[PDB]
DNA sequence: CCCTGTCTGGCGTCCTCTCACCCCATG
DNA sequence: CATGGGTGCGCCAGACAGGG
């Protein structure tokens, strides 16, 4: 829902879900591109922490 | 011999990280310890001394290397690293020019109101460079002429 | 330039069916090269009405298949946008000729 | 007609789409201005290796509603007695009395 | 293995009434 | 325009080492 002004005051769960989906899309694209080992380890580790 | 390494930067300031890295090299004049810098990850041709490691992590807006450990960080691990880089470049340089369709061949439309629609080419005209394909719009087939680039081969 | 060829049976429907695409193209392109007459085929048939002999008694059946042309002149990128998937008159087979 | 007769047609339909119009190059190219020696003898004779009842000339023409042999019409695809009762019932889209 | 020290987690009163302020930053 | 990353609390308690 927005506030008086009009800027949408967004919830925290939307930040969390949007982070997980951004990272998951990045990880699918790197497994498409066949990135090396350390790149996809950091990518999966950032998804795990997300 | 200089081997490759992966550097993590603040994603978005990557060109400025690359420029500041070249400038820190030409400041602390370890010119014989750095080969190139390739572009959120920055590829660095390098050797491993602890002095050069402190140099790259003292470059601003750089988090650190990505490897097995932080004592002795890791070069690279890919069967075809050159082919992976070629695939990344091919993503940006996508040709996508499939349009060749004979009679009875299905095609795809991605231009004009007929975009996002498929159909078959009942007649073809290489001389006029036009394909005769109809689109199933509201059921009835809508025989329309589309260019090879205007439609994609299905 | 962009032709639209109409095909139907009900000639009392096709003049309104072409009018339904006239109004769909008038408010978008504002130049449509008329509802051209386009002569109609008269497929004639004859049938022995009896289930047997007396080949004198027959019945004649025909199907007037009416045609029209709309012929959108200019391909401004909003005319066809109001045409594709936005037509009507179930039973009137439509087709583009371009 | 006969339920025996309508079964023979669909059996001869199955031969006309499996063998013929697909293995029709046996006469299309090889029984022409090509090698007119007795290898062209193998063109005409291997055509006999396929069954006799497989040709599209063999599939006579039969109605689809009742299967009457004679009085067929290609447009409606069914027999002349069946096109009229469906004309008066209002089934063929557009048949009225041709009184020109 | 039997006791001893450390290291992290889990928790701490209820209703109300105003106020002020909510992501830069930038090629 | 849109995305991308301090240093003043105190007790209980059980799990994890650490001797013992």
């Amino acid at each position: 829902v927005p506030l008086d002004g009009g800027r949408f005051a967004t919830s925290d769960l939307n930040d969390l879900y949007r982070r997980v989906i951004n990272r998951n899309n990045r990880l699918k694209r790197l497994l498409d591109l066949a990135a090396p080992d350390i790149i996809v380890r950091n990518e999966k580790r950032m998804l795990q922490e997300a | 011999k200089k081997r490759w390494y992966v550097v993590q930067a603040f994603s978005g300031f990557e060109g400025r990280v690359a420029t500041s890295l070249r400038e820190h090299i030409k400041l602390h004049n370890m010119e014989d310890l750095f080969g190139e810098v390739m572009v959120g990850y920055v590829l660095v041709q390098m050797v491993m001394n602890d002095a050069s490691w402190h140099l790259v992590r003292s470059v601003p807006r750089v988090m650190g290397f990505i490897g097995g450990t932080s004592d002795r960080p890791a070069p690279i691990s890919d069967k075809e690293v050159d082919a992976i880089m070629n695939r990344l470049q091919q993503v940006g340089d996508k040709p996508r020019p499939k349009t060749l369709f004979e009679p009875g061949e299905m095609v795809r439309v991605n231009d004009g109101p007929f975009a996002d629609f498929n159909g078959v080419v009942e007649e073809v005209d290489y001389e006029k460079s036009r394909l005769k394909v109809s689109v199933s719009i509201f059921g009835r087939a809508t025989p329309v002429e589309l260019d090879f680039s205007q439609v994609e081969k299905a | 330039r962009i032709r639209i060829r109409l095909k139907a049976f009900d000639h009392r429907l096709i003049d309104q069916a072409t009018a339904e695409i006239v109004e769909t193209a008038k408010r978008t392109g504002a130049q449509v090269r008329g509802p051209i007459p386009l002569p109609t085929r008269k497929e004639r048939f004859t049938v022995l009405i009896s289930p047997h002999v007396n080949k004198d008694a027959r019945d004649q059946y025909e199907i007037r298949t009416h045609l029209r042309l709309v012929d959108i002149v200019e391909p401004t990128e909003k005319t066809v946008d109001a045409l594709m998937r936005l037509d009507l008159a179930a039973g009137v087979d439509v087709q583009i000729s371009l | 007609a006969k339920q025996s007769m309508k079964a023979r047609e669909v059996k001869r339909v199955a031969l006309a789409d499996k063998y013929f119009a697909k293995r029709a190059e046996l006469k299309a190219i090889i029984s022409d201005v090509n090698a007119s020696d007795e290898d062209r003898w193998n063109a005409v004779l291997k055509l006999q290796t396929l069954p006799r009842d497989s040709s599209p000339s063999r599939q006579r023409n039969r109605c689809r509603q009742t299967g009457r042999p004679h009085g067929f019409l290609r447009k409606f695809g069914l027999s002349r007695i069946k096109v009229r009762e469906a004309a008066m019932r209002g089934e063929i889209p557009g048949l009225k009395k041709a009184s020109w």
